[PDB]
């Protein structure tokens, strides 16, 4: 699949949830 | 939950809108009419001689 992304407007927080490889890709972006 | 339930900043924003206008007018005009023997001369601003 693709990693789940959760965006919070109040705190300006990005939450990525997936396999460890799919999460390191967002972490470098 | 601990990250989505934190305190976020509270702010006060001030906006100033300022507007100034100025004018200046200046008019000046002579408007005569002369009559000597046989002649009739009239000088104005709208029409000329």
């Amino acid at each position: 699949q693709q990693a789940t992304l959760i965006a919070d407007k109040r705190t300006n927080s990005l939450i990525v949830r997936g396999t460890p490889e799919q999460v390191a890709q967002v972490a470098e972006l | 939950v601990p990250q989505l339930d934190q305190v976020v900043p509270q702010i006060n924003v001030q906006v100033r809108i300022q507007e100034v206008n100025e004018r200046a007018l200046q008019s000046l005009g002579l408007n005569w009419r002369a009559t000597f023997g046989g002649f009739n001369v009239a000088v104005s601003g709208g029409t000329g001689l």
